[PDB]
C-alpha cells in the first residue's frame, strides 16, 4: 500500500493492530515480574495468534 | 512457381505487417497493466516518454503515470504504419 496516503484507513487500521502486539508483550511482561514460568508461557502462545 | 502473381506479394506483405502488430501489440498491453507495486519506473522512461510527445505533435498517481506511457508507445507507431500503407500502394506504380 504505497500511494495510498498514511493518514488514510488502510494504514490506520494497519497501525491499529500494532499496538496490541506491544501490549501482549505487556500481558507477557506483566506475569513475568512474578518470573511464574509457565504463566509467562501462557502469553507466549499467544502471540503466534 | 515461375511466376507469382501481384495480389500475392501484396496479401503476404500484408501479412507480415499484421504480425508485426499482433508483437507490439501485446507489448503495449504489456506496459499498460503495469503497477508501482510492482514495477520501477526508471527516470529514463520518464524524461524520455515525457519529453518525446511534441515531437509527435501530441500535448498533455503512478498508475495514471503508466497508462500516459502505453498512450504515446502505440501512437507512435500508427505514424509509421500509415507510412509503409501509403508506400505499400506506391510500391505498384
Amino acid at each position: 500500500l504505497e500511494d495510498k496516503s498514511p493518514d488514510s484507513p488502510e494504514m490506520k487500521d494497519f497501525r491499529h493492530g500494532f499496538d496490541i502486539l506491544v501490549g501482549q508483550i505487556d500481558d507477557a511482561l506483566k506475569l513475568a515480574n512474578e518470573g511464574k514460568v509457565k504463566e509467562a508461557q501462557a502469553a507466549a502462545e499467544q502471540l503466534k495468534t | 512457381s515461375l511466376d507469382v502473381p501481384l495480389v500475392g506479394k501484396y496479401l503476404m506483405f500484408t501479412m507480415v505487417l499484421v504480425t508485426f502488430s499482433i508483437v507490439t501489440s501485446v507489448c503495449v498491453l504489456n506496459v499498460h497493466h503495469r503497477s508501482p507495486t510492482t514495477h520501477t519506473m526508471a527516470p529514463w522512461v520518464k524524461v524520455v516518454f515525457l519529453e518525446k510527445l511534441p515531437a509527435l505533435l501530441f500535448m498533455q498517481s503512478v498508475s495514471e503515470d503508466w497508462k500516459y506511457v502505453a498512450m504515446v508507445i502505440d501512437r507512435l507507431f500508427l505514424w509509421i504504419f500509415v507510412f509503409v500503407c501509403v508506400f505499400g500502394t506506391i510500391g505498384m506504380f
